[PDB]
RNA sequence: GAAUUUGGACAAACUUGGUCAUUUAGAGGAACUAAAAGUCGUAACAAGGUUUCCGUAGGUGAACCUGCGGAAGGAUCAUUA
RNA sequence: GGUGAAAUUCUUGGAUUUAUUGAAGACUAACUACUGCGAAAGCAUUUGCCAAGGACGUUUUCAUUAAUCAAGAACGAAAGUUAGGGGAUCGAAGAUGAUCAGAUACCGUCGUAGUCUUAACCAUAAACUAUGCCGACUAGGGAUCGGGUGGUGUUUUUUUAAUGACCCACUCGGCACCUUACGAGAAAUCAAAGUCUUUGGGUUCUGGGGGGAGUAUGGUCGCAAGGCUGAAACUUAAAGGAAUUG
RNA sequence: GGAUAGUGGCCUACCAUGGUUUCAACGGGUAACGGGGAAUAAGGGUUCGAUUCCGGAGAGGGAGCCUGAGAAACGGCUACCACAUCCAAGGAAGGCAGCAGGCGCGCAAAUUACCCAAUCCUAAUUCAGGGAGGUAGUGACAAUAAAUAACGAUACAGGGCCCAUUCGGGUCUUGUAAUUGGAAUGAGUACAAUGUAAAUACCUUAACGAGGAACAAUUGGAGGGCAAGUCUGGUGCCAGCAGCCGCGGUAAUUCCAGCUCCAAUAGCGUAUAUUAAAGUUGUUGCAGUUAAAAAGCUCGUAGUUGAACUUUGGGCCCGGUUGGCCGGUCCGAUUUUUUUUUCCAACGGGGCCUUUCCUUCUGGCUAACCUUGAGUCCUUGUGGCUCUUGGCGAACCAGGACUUUUACUUUGAAAAAAUUAGAGUGUUCAAAGCAGGCGUAUUGCUCGAAUAUAUUAGCAUGGAAUAAUAGAAUAGGACG
């Protein structure tokens, strides 16, 4: 009923805890894609190893801080006036920040569609 | 999209309506009030009709030794003393609050100004 | 209180400066937008920074702003309260000598003498910018500011 | 053209009735509120001196009482623990 | 008889106490709990007929069909209305008997309606778990419903085994519940009332100081009682939760 | 078909039942002119709109007209309804929502002035006209400034400062009932304004005169929120205060009044809205077991939402902008410890390879490549390109044959000025203004008057992540 919560609020829902994180939803190309922009700066460890009906790809060990949650979020706007603002949801300017964007091009990152004078979604935030 | 709710409503059409900086209109009558619990004393207050709505409302001479008006002819100005939508008030159910007149006080002044 | 003790801060720079008001609430609010306008940098070099750059900055100003660097120049909000209200007449020509003391000063100011190279200048909160210049004028003539010119090593700041 | 005038289409306005929307008068009637208290009785609180409240239905000088069937927001007088 | 103690009454009418028998309508005791089943209200005698329901068991069959919903609707305790059937019990109104300063009550006792019933209305309740529905994730143990295995435990099936029946132990499913950390809260408490600085998974709904009031008016529903919709004037600064002490 | 200047139910006729609606029709309300923009915004938002500028609509209500290029007209008629004036009683007139001015109305808004000078407009080859407009009067009406004092002084000091057995060297704070000079210093008044030949008596100068308490302050507050030595006399739950909390019942920290003092000050109340505070109307961003707040119970339409799957992942080629010093630059041209070995970043973009049509056949160019007909430069020839023989695809024009439909997101164009953001410049500073600035002063030179925001819809674009849509199932698939 919502892929995206769905199992970031279960690393989210997880590391809180503290521990080696778990399973997940299903895979999705959007999960396992922010399962990576996530990997790729940092915070989370290795997207996992599963394959079946749906529930193919992955799990995810944890590792790190990831403090605390990814964002979910469940809007969708961007670009200049844009992108900068919804860069309050952000834990803090100076550096820190990440927002997830989900960028015309590409399923990207606060800055890594900052690219390219890139926007549009807004598919979540980290750390 | 949705959803409008309560509070603060348009619709209006109370007494003094003008939200008036006052209200003139003729003195009808000198009807020193009565404290009310707690306090106690003679709240000396006037009955006057507004000359525009005509309406009649009865308020505090409110100064401290100023039934100087007290004409029963003579014409204050009245005005709310925001509570708003209540009284003061020591001062039982008053509404407005005598103003100036026979239009021009201090209230008391012209010449000197006595005091209260 | 705070809102006290404030009310006894701005008495302070009642003559920390020399006003006798508010206009210490006149540099205040420029301090905001000066700060405001400015802390809203933010941002980046947007050649638009660039313009509004060496332009604040060009708030130098002599007698005003700072000195020589920034950039942030919140430090004003810093000075500039504290600061900006020195630079003027109103601060700026007590400590040239010529004026005796504050007070005895701002009413030559007025009182038509005091003036700065050439044309009086009554405002007496004008502002200084190349200083050198803010004799007497005077056009018998201006005693107070002709003779009393102790201000013959006013080396100050 | 003036007069003058046939028919038209516009169409004021007159009358009479309708329909909205906005105000408003009234013998009297019945609430409320300022109400702190005056007077009757004690309903609620202490199983309040008949545990209390929920409907619903009767009956009452006022509070209420009672009947069915709920809830403890309880009686803890305790066949169970 | 009948309570605190009485009384009102019943009674040489055969009551009160037993003796056979039958009569009538309610009602389902005891077992009954740690709860089973239902959308919810609500559901305990026997057998049978009627159509349903979850959980389990497989991957059977489909493949997107779904999730929550203003409108609109089906069921909805008890009283209460309509009409007939009866009519045991109790029992509004109503009487009287005590009791009180005062008793229209609370304690007797008669007794109307009603209580049951069938065809039709009514659609309210502390209609409760005062806690919306769907899916996630977050932590331990025990105990009572279908499925797996070892089966052991005692008996079926009997000349015996085994099996069988209950039955024991490890599991899982889903149930109703209990007992204790992080985390939540004003508290109390909470397995959510948990997660998120102060979004965040989707939706239905209701609240915005007390009163004046669930009243005024209007429209609709109904036979009625009533339901449903539903104000404003004015009037007050506290009313209200939890906790702690007298 | 009739009218129109002309579309069309605009109007006629004839014929057919249609068109809108819970995605809110229709109807009701507006103390409703719209939009510029206004106010208080951390942001998000509330709230405002008839002063100017655009667009509209009307001159008492309401129709109908002549005039004309243009009007349903205001400063033109016509009739009705409505007011209402002069009458020789017959009849004749009118429209200040244009200036002034009056009444009325109310809480609420000025003069019966002067003028064409400016800005412009209207009439014909002038310089006519103009309560359009501009000057004045009124007007702390919202705004910029900003004096109501400045000196040191003489001595009295009450003494505080380094203590020394030094009874005080006096650098010094201040009350000064005492006293100096500053021919200072603004408001009144001969001159004159490059000035609108009226502003002329106006800001600007200037000269004539001008502070022994007057040449001068106010509004409110002194219980707390609020912060004020706060005390002294009067009052007694009377009078009165008091936004709320509360004061007052003879000794009042809240009334009254003096003293003093606090706050802001040419300005302070008081009323009244609003905006903030208010995350008390909440998309950001609320609450709902008891505190206000789950509907008795399920059904289920509209609405709002809805699992995951289909292109990746590897390789090659040209790029400048931030960079480690000037620089077309990777084994170094600089920022290093030396009596050699010495690290390249990361950013984004276009093109093309891989089972991978971009819509396009007819075929229309370039400047790019396959690459060589003639040649080459020099640092070790793939560090550079003159060169035309065969011969790249999409740039790319245009007829002619076909295309599955959107959201979103990226620059872009175009349409307003003032408004606001904000560059520029000493308007004396400022508010503003769009001026200005050099000199070399008998017809001289010189820069400006920016940028920004353009938000919904439209247009035009680049993108193919997230989300819809459709396609080959009895094959009525799909090419050439």
């Amino acid at each position: 009923s919502s892929v995206l919560a769905d199992a970031l609020n279960a690393i989210n829902n997880a590391e809180k805890t503290g521990k080696r994180q778990v399973l997940i939803r299903p895979s999705s190309k959007v999960i396992i894609k922010f399962l990576q922009v996530m990997q790729k700066h940092g915070y989370i460890g290795e997207f996992e190893y599963i394959d079946d009906h749906r529930s193919g790809k992955i799990v995810v060990q944890l590792n790190g801080r990831l403090n605390k949650c990814g964002v979910i979020s469940p809007r969708f706007n961007v670009k200049i006036g844009d992108i900068e603002k919804w860069t309050a949801n952000l834990l803090p300017a100076r550096q820190f920040g990440y927002v997830i964007l989900t960028t015309s091009a590409g399923i990207m990152d606060h800055e890594e569609a900052r690219r390219k004078h890139v926007s549009g979604k807004i598919l979540g935030f980290v750390y | 999209n949705n959803y409008k709710k309560r509070l603060l409503g348009t619709a209006f059409k109370s007494s003094p309506f003008g939200g008036s900086s006052h209200a003139k209109g003729i003195v009808l009558e000198k009807l020193g009030i009565e404290s009310k619990q707690p306090n106690s004393a003679i709240r000396k207050c006037v009955r006057v009709q507004l000359i525009k709505n005509g309406k009649k409302v009865t308020a505090f001479v409110p100064n401290d030794g100023c039934l100087n008006f007290v004409d029963e002819n003579d014409e204050v100005l009245l005005a709310g003393f925001g509570r708003k939508g209540k009284a003061k008030g020591d001062i039982p159910g008053v509404r407005f609050k005598v103003v100036k007149v026979s239009g021009v006080s201090l209230l008391a002044l012209w010449k000197e100004k006595k005091e209260k | 209180s705070s809102r006290l003790d404030a009310e006894l801060k701005l008495a302070g720079e009642f003559g920390l400066k020399n006003k006798k008001e508010i206009y210490r609430i006149s540099f205040q609010l420029s301090k905001i937008r000066r700060a405001a306008r400015d802390l809203l940098t933010r941002d980046e070099k947007d050649p638009k920074r660039l313009f509004e750059g060496n332009a604040l900055i060009r708030r130098l100003v002599r007698v005003g702003v700072l000195s020589e660097d920034k950039k942030k120049l919140d430090y004003v909000l810093a000075l500039k309260v504290e600061d900006f209200l020195e630079r003027r007449l109103q601060t700026q020509v007590y400590k040239l000598g010529l004026a005796k003391s504050v007070h005895h000063a701002r009413v030559l100011i007025t009182q038509r003498h005091i003036a700065v190279g050439k044309q009086i200048v009554n405002i007496p909160s004008f502002m200084v910018r190349l200083d050198s210049e803010k004799h007497i004028d005077f056009a018998r003539p201006g005693r107070v500011a002709r003779r009393n010119a102790a201000r013959k090593a006013e080396a100050s700041g």
